[PDB]
RNA sequence: UAGUUGCCAACGUUGAGUUUGGAACCCUGAACAGACUGCCGGUGAUAAGCCGGAGGAAGGUGAGGAUGACGUCAAGUCAUCAUGCCCCUUAUGCCCUGGGCGACACACGUGCUACAAUGGCCGGGACAAAGGGUCGCGAUCCCGCGAGGGUGAGCUAACCCCAAAAACCCGUCCUCAGUUCGGAUUGCAGGCUGCAACUCGCCUGCAUGAAGCCGGAAUCGCUAGUAAUCGCCGGUCAGCCAUACGG
């Protein structure tokens, strides 16, 4: 709480783009150790993992967590298949 | 070893009662390297012997030994014959330390509070004929004469 | 039910006796002791007014009911959520950076 | 130990030393202000800098062969090519031991 | 009251030095308390012998530092003169005031 | 079935350090840098200076000795004539050679080369009087036996050769190696002096390890 | 205490009779005097000290036990480093050492009943590759 | 039966009708005396050819722990994989037979 | 006990702070413990 | 022999800093001596040597280590480095972001913590060594239950600091229970390092409290301050997955 969560320059300028038109503007991302601001709320946005980006819908109970959690990268199914 | 001739070990014995057998009864209770603890065990031990038996706590001690010691036992052997357990006999130092090991070990088995106390009914008990100790002398002590013969 | 919808032994001391509650470990036993500054008597022997100022005080905390409730729904919110969290506990495996390779019996026992 | 990183070891010491001063200027400026008022301004031109001259992405090589491991920062070199300069009479003081 | 202190990792060349600071200020009226030897140090380090998996096979190598200090009293012109004008050998290392 | 260097066997007692300074630990490989770079730029003169003959190409030892506003050195040769004496701005420029990366005005240096007794009596113009030949391939065992002929010149008292790597241009390698009088390593009392130099061959490279036993003590 | 400091005037150093043992890197500055049969370490008692434990009650009385002049001396010693069983053990060769200087000539029942033999015998280094001294890694053949 | 067993691709990729093959043959060599070993322990390797220089050879490192402190170990070298694993089988059964007729010796 | 690092045996195993080990006096052992009669 | 940054004593503001006397104690480091079957007995081929007194701190190699012959395994490393030949020069090279080297039915090893009463928790009191440290180690004091956050005395270190040594002694409780044994797993709330802590760091505060009652067939270490057992330090290092490695 001393410091402010981890929320790169280029993230917040496209994400503060966007609040001032309020719509869709599908955005790709590479810093998965960004936190969430409820201010890109109801927004859709790719991260990217090992191969390529996931679109990735924002919902309210994602606030304090940050983007990489919901972004898996390691693609196991099963075991000797 | 090969060579065959051990160096004679210094005997020491305790303060108080200053003997030479308590001091190898001790030695055998650690098993962490303290000897503070031990004392509390026997010194526990043999106050509580005393308060029992109303007598000395050495003859008691004194008493154990001279009724556990087999003086006798069985090695096995097949550099002539297969599967062959004859008798050998035992001295006078390894028969001590060999009772040393059947009555702390037997104490340690037995059910109870402390050491002191399953240290204490062990001697008494042991004493006095019946004893968990004195059954295993009997069972070495029958493979003995159970093969009497050389064979 | 002797406090809290629990029966507790009644021969142990009243410090280590409430840590059979699921909401009381081994600091706030003490510190239920210490604001109330009774001596740690037995349990049996304790007198109804001091046991009764006990059943007061001991609501206040998370004890039991929501306590439970309080977890499994933290448990259920990475789930839905689908958190990298929330999956390893669908799929029985732990989520706090431990290997998986020679370890885990625990969780891989209770699948 | 190719030539190239031991030149993509040098860049990143020239830009350290670019940039070192005002570094201690920010981090003392991000300190001292209050939370959500000029902190991501401050934080955020923290990171307008080359990622490059941060003093914690440095490695430590061996002087001569720029091996990244087995380092010693008395000496400078790795354990390998350290151990031949004692014995051939270079390093002062430098015996062998038996205590 | 010029407190000197002087480290070296040789025996026989800080004693020869040792010898100079006497030499040179012997001469001069000035009394000097003995040499002190303070407690030496030794900078142990280790070292795999192999460039592999060779882990046993160790080689340990110190650095001895042997320190002397000595300390002179009444110092005179004639004496700080004899200090600075004396040459010491290359493995020594003075500090002059602490 | 691996001996120990005996230089670093010996540096206690018998043998000394040719690199005499002293700095903190701090310091202490700083110190280092700046003895190699002297060290190693000496190479770069000397080897471009002379023709690349199987002669005095090479040198026998260095010696750093520090102190403050002062960095003696001392090289030592068995012919220093040959590329010293030729040139009088040539031991002039040595200097130059080193002052561009040792410092500013401050912390000068003077440097002298002395000439050796026995300029075959060390190992290290021994090896390349060896490697020389080996190069021009005159021969393996003449070049190991016209060694341990010359150095009886030298008044050496025993000496051992070993070289290792392909010889005959075989596809194998092989491990040949000479004794004579006695060259004890496990007496720390004797005097032993080794070196140890690589010869770059059309195919491969060559080792040589020599010891030279000079003195009881 | 005041008691100590009363007895000796300038301390350990300025006397006649003294004693200095040392025993698994442990030093034991002993200094014997006419007394009544105390024995005091460091300014406080020996049970105190020593914990009571009755053994190295002993060792540091085994050099008095002898020659039965157990009541007429007091001893005071120091200590500098390592445990109480060095520091007591060590006082044991310092009490001999100084009972010497009484009298040269009883050295023989001390040195008969092995008392003035320093036990020279140290905790041994850790080698390279084990785990003590002594103690190699298990490895499956 | 009832023993386990261990293969290992050193420098190639274990097949499955070479470890057919492999439990075609110790299979033979160690049912005789099946009741005094737990393991097998297999190591294939390949060199030579199309891969390295000199003639094609392949090894087949064979190593055995008993139940009773016996330990047996096995390398051969053939210019084929199946005649290596061959070779080395004929060796363990030859080791193992001289083991019983020294604990049956009596 | 050395893995219980809520002890002051398991954090001067993990070299920790805390309640259990603490630095010096003054530091904090909020619960203690009550007498025994 | 030398006497401080150490040792002995006097003084007390005080034990954070000082002053005075002593070199007689102890330690620190130069230089010497001391241990060689040297002396006596027995035995011995009138030998080597062997078994024993004595003396001495230590006696038969005083203890430990460095030390590793000719050679063996075409043993190991071309990824420390240096290298012959071959091979790729709009890629087998060059620079960056993110990921991975930390994935997981299982199997094979090396270790750590335990199954408790020779024990466990709390309180009080004691006793070390070797090391590390000026962009550094950080005292005292003030905040927070705490990790930590402010002030920055001293220390280039025989001065100061890291630094509380722990086992152990005294006293209260726990009385053979999956327990006041055991501390895995998970949630919540926080701190530090750092541009950055989700995958993938280390710690604090709470709450959860798995398996496990000394362990098959088999198998390892150790012959003295050893094994066993207790804790401390260091290197690499912003930080640290170190229960490792070396002391
Ligand atoms: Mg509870
Ligand atoms: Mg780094
Ligand atoms: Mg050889
Ligand atoms: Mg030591
Ligand atoms: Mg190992
Ligand atoms: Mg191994
Ligand atoms: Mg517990
Ligand atoms: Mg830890
Ligand atoms: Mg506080
Ligand atoms: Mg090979
Ligand atoms: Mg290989
Ligand atoms: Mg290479
Ligand atoms: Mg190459
Ligand atoms: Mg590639
Ligand atoms: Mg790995
Ligand atoms: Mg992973
Ligand atoms: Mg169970
Ligand atoms: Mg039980
Ligand atoms: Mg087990
Ligand atoms: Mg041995």
């Amino acid at each position: 709480l001393k410091k402010n969560p981890f929320v790169a320059n280029h993230l917040l300028r496209k994400i503060e783009k966007l609040n001032k038109k309020a719509e869709k503007e599908i955005i790709v991302t590479w810093s998965r150790a960004s936190t969430i601001i409820p201010t890109m709320i109801g927004h859709t946005i790719a991260i990217h993992n090992g191969r390529e980006h996931l679109p990735i819908y924002i919902t309210d109970r994602m606030v304090g967590h940050k983007l990489g959690e919901f972004a898996p990268t390691l693609n196991f199914r099963g075991h000797a298949k | 070893s090969r060579r065959g001739t051990v160096e004679e070990k210094t005997a020491k014995s305790d303060p108080i009662y200053r003997n030479r057998l308590v001091n190898m009864l001790v030695n055998r209770i650690l098993k962490h390297g303290k000897k503070s603890l031990a004392y509390q065990i026997l010194y526990r031990a043999v106050k509580k012997i005393q308060q029992k038996t109303e007598t000395n706590p050495l003859s008691v001690l004194r008493q154990a030994i001279r009724g556990v010691t087999p003086d006798i036992a069985v090695k096995a052997r097949r550099v002539g014959g297969s599967t062959h357990q004859v008798p050998i006999e035992i001295g006078s130092t390894q028969g001590k330390a060999l009772a040393i090991r059947w009555l702390l070990g037997a104490a340690r088995k037995r059910p109870g509070r402390n050491m002191a106390f399953k240290l204490s009914s062990e001697l008494v008990d042991a004493a006095k004929g019946s004893g968990d100790a004195v059954r295993k002398k009997e069972e070495t002590h029958r493979m003995a004469e159970a093969n009497r013969a050389f064979a | 039910v002797r406090v809290g919808n629990v029966e507790i032994p009644n021969n142990k001391r009243v410090e280590y006796s409430l840590q059979y509650i699921h909401g009381i470990g081994r600091s706030r036993a003490r510190q239920i002791l210490c604001d109330l500054t009774l001596e740690n008597k037995l349990t049996k022997e304790l007198s109804e007014d001091e046991l009764l100022q006990v059943r007061d005080e001991v609501t206040k905390y998370m004890i039991e009911g929501d306590l439970r409730r309080f977890n499994a729904i933290a448990i259920r919110r990475l789930k839905e959520i689908q958190c990298y969290r929330g999956v390893r506990h669908i799929q029985g495996l732990p989520c706090r950076g431990q290997r998986t390779k020679n370890n885990c019996r625990t969780l891989k026992r209770g699948k | 130990a190719r030539k190239s990183l031991i030149q993509r070891e040098k860049k990143r010491r020239n830009l350290e030393q670019k940039y070192h001063l005002i570094r201690r200027s920010s981090k003392q400026e991000i300190r001292k202000v209050t939370s959500l008022s000029d902190k991501w301004e401050i934080h955020g031109k923290l990171q307008s800098p080359p990622r490059n001259s941060a003093p914690a992405r440095l490695h430590r090589r061996c002087f001569l062969t720029g091996r990244p491991r087995a380092n010693y920062r008395d000496f400078g070199l790795s354990g390998h090519i350290l151990r031949e300069m004692v014995h051939t009479c270079l390093l002062p003081g430098a015996t062998r031991s038996s205590w | 009251k010029i407190r000197i202190k002087l480290r070296s990792y040789w025996v026989p060349l800080i004693e020869d030095s040792c010898k100079q600071i006497m030499d040179a200020a012997r001469t001069t009226n000035a009394k000097i308390m003995g040499p002190v030897p303070l407690p030496t140090k030794k900078r142990i380090y280790c070292v795999l012998k192999s460039p592999h998996v060779h882990k046993d096979a160790r080689f340990h190598f110190e650095i001895r530092t042997h320190q002397r200090l000595i300390d002179i009293l009444y110092p005179t012109a004639q004496t700080i003169d004899s200090l600075m004008q004396l040459d010491l050998p290359a493995g020594v290392d003075v500090e002059v005031k602490l | 079935g691996q001996k120990i260097n005996p230089l670093g066997f010996r540096l206690g007692t018998t043998q000394s350090h040719y690199s005499l300074w002293f700095s903190q630990p701090k310091n202490y490989a700083e110190g280092l840098q700046e003895d190699q770079k002297i060290r190693d730029c000496i190479k770069n003169y000397v080897q471009k200076n002379t023709k690349t003959s199987s002669g005095v190409e090479g040198i026998a030892r260095i010696e750093i000795q520090k102190r403050i506003d002062l960095i003696q050195v001392i090289i030592h040769m068995g012919f220093p004539k040959l590329l010293i004496e030729n040139r009088p701005q040539g031991v002039e420029d040595l200097k130059i050679n080193v002052q561009k990366e040792l410092n500013c005005v401050n912390r000068k240096l003077n440097i002298a080369i002395t000439r050796i007794a026995k300029p075959y009596g060390d190992p290290n113009i021994l090896a390349e009087f060896i490697a020389g030949q080996l190069k021009s391939r005159v021969s393996f065992r003449k070049a190991m036996k016209k060694a341990i002929e010359l150095t009886e010149q030298a008044d050496t008292k025993g000496i051992q050769i070993q070289i290792a790597g392909r010889i005959d241009g075989k596809e194998i390698a092989r491990i040949e190696w000479i004794r004579e009088g006695r060259v004890p390593l496990q007496t720390i009392r004797a005097k032993i002096d080794y070196c140890a130099y690589t010869v770059r061959t059309i195919y491969g490279v060559l080792g040589i390890k020599i010891w030279i036993f000079m003195g009881e003590e | 205490e005041k008691f100590v400091k009363s007895r000796l005037p300038g301390g350990f150093a300025a006397q006649t009779v003294i004693g200095t043992g040392r025993r698994k890197c442990a030093i034991a500055r002993v200094v014997l005097q006419e007394g009544t049969g105390k024995f005091i370490i460091n300014y406080r008692d020996a049970k105190e000290y020593l914990q009571g434990n009755p053994l190295w009650l002993q060792y540091v009385k085994t050099p008095l036990a002898t020659l039965g002049y157990e009541t007429n001396y007091d001893v005071f010693v120091k200590a500098h480093g390592g445990g109480l069983s060095g520091q007591a053990q060590a006082i044991s060769l310092g009490v001999a050492r100084a009972l010497l200087k009484v009298s040269a000539s009883h050295r023989a029942p001390l040195k008969q009943e092995g008392l003035l033999t320093r036990d020279s015998r140290i905790v041994e280094r850790k080698k390279p590759g084990l785990k003590k001294a002594r103690k190699a890694p298990q490895f499956s053949k | 039966s009832s023993v386990k067993l261990i293969l290992q691709g050193r420098n190639l990729e274990v097949s499955d009708n070479v470890r057919s093959h492999v439990e075609d043959k110790v299979g033979k060599s160690v049912a005789k005396h099946s009741h005094l070993v737990r393991e097998v322990d297999v190591r294939l390797s390949a060199r030579g050819g199309d891969l390295s220089k000199g003639p094609k050879l392949r090894r087949c490192e064979v190593t055995l722990f008993t139940k009773r402190h016996g330990v047996i170990r096995a390398e051969e070298d053939a210019e084929s994989l199946y005649s290596s694993i061959d070779l080395v089988s004929s060796i363990i059964q030859r080791k193992l037979r001289k083991i019983k007729d020294k604990v049956s010796d009596h | 006990g050395r893995g219980d690092r809520k002890t002051a045996k398991g954090k001067r195993f993990n070299h920790s702070f805390g309640n259990a080990r603490p630095k010096n006096k003054n530091k904090g052992r909020g619960p203690p413990k009550a007498p025994i009669f």
